[PDB]
């Protein structure tokens, strides 16, 4: 029964580059001895094939033991050839993540070992996969091979393979839409919601295909039974999970302990609802040595240990439902820290996840949700096409508020109020026009360049002042002393006057938290104010309060 | 049937840019017109030895209910040879229809050593299928070197019309045809439809889009007229004036910020004293002269910023040199997006764009009052141009806000 050949992909290497000619290394003689057999054995195969003297390229190979098997294997160091080798489109950049699957009644492997094998090479690339196997003492021209097949190892082979299985898979999948396939390395998942007698039918119908091509399947009903182990995963036929995610305990907490603990509580994040990094991820921050033990502080510690109490219990997702609708809802768990859960049918978590705060100086509670949101809304295009509905710990009113007076274009897609302390809330609001009867405080700062000393004051239209003198300071601190000084002596109302552009830039960009301990005070006393209405006008120009006050600060 | 030969910049390869996630009555839609386009031979398959690749994905015309296919060609742009000195009276014209004249392109076939540059992709939901990769044959919508291409072949399908009206301007950029004729409506709908059985002759060529470059926003900066100020009213006045003076040369405030002596209550009203009369009225007739030695240079860009003003308002300023603005206007008209600050910012950027195009033959690159993460999720939800600028993100709320309103 004649098979038909696979269509090569013609490979060239990067243009203005030559291809590989490193030396072939000294192998010990029962290593010598162990490639002939192998080569040999792999002409006979038509995998490889001898070359004569004009093949100028060289790649080497050396032989290494198994751990308990007599057989020995080759290995070709291809990392030449692989600096040297063209770019691919890898069709691998993205692998499904096991939330955005439809529940199938049966699942099969199917594993593809010698298709790596069998797919052919193009023509014109051969040469330079060529490499030596050194003859017994170095007394004869050490015998040259060249692959006709993709070499495990190479660049190209995994790009190649899967364009070439897809291209034979897509005519079965077309002509029985009642089943889905997958393909990732050696292993083909075949599943359908079919009768398990039918099901077994098409997983032939596919097997003898597959051989249209002379590709070999497993014939034997094969070991791997649910769950299947796969990208870190573990699969069963009705929910999903991680590989077991247990907790190193130590007294002892070095630089590549946290960096690796980072890689995992982030990956265990996904179904694990709840888990925090903040303070742990903080402690990385500075050096690159990777060796240093470090004390993590009492806010690091008691976050780890509500960590160990949600990873005590196993944790599973459910799978995919296209029918019903897909929601996402979101807490917020303090310190610039958010979590959210992802399901169909609520206490069904499809996944779950995290978001931390991006670093600023300063920040707000409003920005930090809409930002996850947008996160949320990418992960979900990727997973399952669609945008959830969206539970969030807002009122309408606080979100209608914000967006409306906002200085910047923001958006939320279809969401609704869910009622789960914490709530964000705006915690003040600047008013849009002077306030009638409230006093007016013009305020002004200045500091010395030289002596780092400087003073903060106001004046208000009832007479009342005060000048603050500072040492350690800055411009910007003293116009920042300054409207706090005039909060702090003011009415539950207040108009504040000022010339600072720094100043009024960060309070027109209505932060809540900051890393600025001057900041945070202001904004402490905002929150205590009923309606405050901040202004601006320019300095120098002798504007009376501005002007008086400047004087009194720069003196 | 014979190409023509494109080769990319000295040193530059081809775009490496990755196709974003894509909803799924998107990737359907592609799914059906890349069918459609394989058979007719406008695209074929592509394999893993083509290492390229220009994002796209699918949109909605303004009332064409059926989608189309938006390839994203900005990087392969910048990459592309450079290969028309701009029509400046077509900016003068009273009315200016765009068409899509779009198809025409995909009758001429594509240099074959340019094609591997032209690769996208549409993407599977969650990864469960490897992506349907093509390459163009003909010429694509969107790239710049479709209508440099197309000139010389499509020069030759108007000139019986331009024969026929000399009166009529007509520009081309990208797949887009700007015909502008100074006449009624009654005359320009049949005119414009008159203008397509001459280029269906030959070859969504259907749509109509109608601007009127005259009768369109330009502005002026505009103190307030009051009978009594405030204190607030006098510093928000001085600081308008005081920013106007980086502009205007003979701006004064000295007189203005006199009448601020003292430390009154924002909500006290000060009688203006004659000399600060003077000083507002000279000021006053400075700001309706033009900015002096303000020039357009084409080798320079564009640049484009928009603020959010409130209740659906935008105003926006396109410059090249700081202060030196080429053209400012408003937007109040947004459509259909009351309750979508997003969708209303990606309309005015279109409408921008186009202006911009009428104006000076290329579009600007923007300055967008919006976080770059919330920008990039949702642009493509409301965009309905066949064209794409360039943009960046402010970060920061700039005091120019109520100084252009
Ligand atoms: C056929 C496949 C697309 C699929 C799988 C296979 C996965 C294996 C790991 C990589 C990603 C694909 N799975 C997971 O198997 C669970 C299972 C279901 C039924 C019987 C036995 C095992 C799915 O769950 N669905 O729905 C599925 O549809
Ligand atoms: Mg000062």
């Amino acid at each position: 029964v004649p098979i038909s050949p696979i269509e090569t992909v013609p490979v060239k290497l990067k243009p203005g580059m030559d291809g590989p000619k490193v030396k072939q290394w000294p192998l010990t003689e029962e290593k010598i001895k162990a490639l002939v057999e192998i080569c040999t054995e792999m002409e006979k195969e038509g995998k490889i094939s001898k070359i004569g003297p004009e093949n100028p390229y060289n790649t080497p190979v050396f032989a290494i033991k198994k751990k308990d098997s007599t057989k020995w294997r080759k290995l070709v160091d291809f990392r030449e050839l692989n600096k040297r080798t063209q770019d691919f489109w890898e069709v691998q950049l993205g692998i499904p993540h096991p939330a955005g699957l439809k529940k199938k009644k049966s699942v099969t492997v199917l594993d593809v070992g010698d298709a790596y094998f069998s797919v052919p090479l193009d023509e014109d690339f051969r040469k330079y996969t060529a490499f030596t196997i050194p003859s017994i003492n170095n007394e004869t021209p050490g015998i040259r091979y060249q692959y006709n097949v993709l070499p495990q190892g190479w660049k190209g082979s995994p790009a190649i393979f899967q364009s070439s299985m897809t291209k034979i898979l897509e005519p079965f999948k077309k002509q029985n839409p009642d089943i889905v396939i997958y393909q990732y390395m050696d292993d083909l998942y075949v599943g359908s919601d079919l009768e398990i007698g039918q099901h077994r039918t098409k997983i032939e119908e596919l097997r003898q295909h597959l051989l249209r091509w002379g590709l070999t399947t497993p014939d034997k009903k094969h070991q791997k039974e649910p769950p299947f182990l796969w990208m870190g995963y573990e699969l069963h036929p009705d929910k999903w999970t991680v590989q077991p995610i247990v907790l190193p305990e130590k007294d002892s907490w070095t630089v590549n302990d946290i960096q690796k603990l980072v890689g995992k509580l982030n990956w265990a994040s996904q179904i694990y609802p709840g888990i925090k990094v903040r303070q742990l991820s903080k402690l990385l921050r500075g050096t690159k040595a990777l060796t240093e033990v470090i004390p993590l502080t009492e806010e690091a510690e008691l976050e780890l240990a509500e960590n160990r109490e949600i990873l005590k219990e196993p944790v599973h997702g459910v799978y995919y439902d296209p029918s019903k609708d897909l929601i996402a809802e979101i807490q917020k768990q303090g310190q610039g820290q958010w979590t959210y859960q992802i399901y169909q049918e609520p206490f069904k978590n499809l996944k779950t996840g995290k978001y931390a705060r991006m670093r600023g100086a300063h920040t707000n509670d409003v920005k930090q949700l809409t930002e996850a949101v947008q996160k949320i809304t990418t992960e979900s295009i990727v997973i399952w096409g669609k945008t959830p509905k969206f539970k969030l710990p807002i009122q309408k009113e606080t979100w209608e508020t914000w967006w409306t007076e906002y200085w910047q274009a923001t958006w939320i897609p279809e969401w609704e109020f869910v009622n789960t302390p914490p709530l964000v809330k705006l915690w003040y609001q600047l008013e849009k026009e002077p306030i009638v009867g409230a006093e007016t405080f013009y305020v002004d700062g200045a500091a010395n360049r030289e002596t780092k000393l400087g003073k903060a004051g106001y004046v208000t239209n009832k007479g009342r002042q005060k000048v603050v003198p500072l040492t350690n300071t800055t411009n910007q601190k003293t116009e920042l002393q300054a409207i706090y000084l005039a909060l702090q002596d003011s009415g539950l109302e207040v108009n504040i006057v000022t010339d600072s552009q720094y100043a009024l830039g960060i309070i027109q960009a209505q932060p809540d938290k900051s890393e600025s301990e001057l900041v945070n005070q202001i904004i402490e006393q905002l929150i205590k104010k009923e309606k405050v209405y901040l202004a601006w006008v320019p300095a120098h120009k002798g504007i009376g309060g501005n002007e008086q006050v400047d004087k009194l600060v720069s003196a | 049937i014979e190409t023509v030969p494109v080769k990319l910049k000295p040193g530059m390869d081809g775009p490496k840019v990755k196709q974003w996630p894509l909803t799924e009555e998107k990737i359907k839609a592609l799914v059906e017109i890349c069918t459609e386009m394989e058979k007719e031979g406008k695209i074929s398959k592509i394999g893993p030895e083509n290492p390229y690749n220009t994002p796209v994905f699918a949109i909605k015309k303004k009332d064409s209910t059926k989608w189309r296919k938006l390839v994203d060609f900005r990087e392969l742009n910048k990459r592309t040879q450079d290969f028309i000195p701009h029509p400046a009276g077509l900016k003068k014209k009273k009315s200016v229809t765009v068409l899509d004249v779009g198809d025409a392109y995909f009758s001429v076939p594509l240099d074959e050593d340019f094609r591997k540059y032209t690769a996208f992709t549409i993407p599977s939901i969650n990864n469960e299928t490897p992506g349907i990769r093509y390459q163009y044959n003909v010429l694509p919508q969107g790239w710049k070197g479709s209508p440099a291409i197309f000139q010389s072949s499509m020069t030759k399908i108007l000139e019986p019309f331009k024969k026929q009206n000399p009166d009529i301007v007509i520009y081309q950029y990208m797949d887009d045809l700007y015909v502008g004729s100074d006449l009624e409506i009654g005359q320009h709908r049949t005119k414009i439809e008159e203008l397509r059985q001459h280029l269906l002759r030959w070859g969504f060529l259907w749509m109509g889009y109608e601007l009127h470059p005259d009768k369109w926003t330009v502005q002026p900066i505009v103190l307030p007229e009051k009978d009594s100020w405030t204190v607030n009213d006098i510093q928000k006045l001085v600081g308008k004036l005081n920013w106007a003076s980086q502009i205007y040369p003979g701006i004064k405030v000295r007189q203005l910020s006199k009448l601020l002596r003292g430390t009154k209550a924002l909500t006290e009203v000060i009688p203006l004293t004659e000399e600060a009369e003077l000083e507002l009225a000279e000021n006053r007739e400075i700001l309706k002269e033009p900015v002096h030695g303000v020039y357009y240079d084409p080798s320079k860009d564009l640049i484009a910023e928009i603020q959010k003003q409130g209740q659906g308002q935008w105003t926006y300023q396109i410059y090249q040199e700081p202060f030196k603005n080429l053209k400012t206007g408003k937007y109040a008209r947004m459509r259909g997006a009351h309750t979508n600050d997003v969708k209303q910012l990606t309309e005015a950027v279109q409408k921008i764009t186009t202006e911009s195009i009428v104006i000076w033959g290329k579009t600007p690159k923007f300055k967008l009052p919006i976080q770059k993460e919330t920008w990039e999720t949702w642009w493509t939800e409301y965009w309905q141009a066949t064209w794409i600028p360039e943009w960046e993100f402010v970060n920061t709320p700039p005091l120019v806000k109520l100084w252009y309103q």
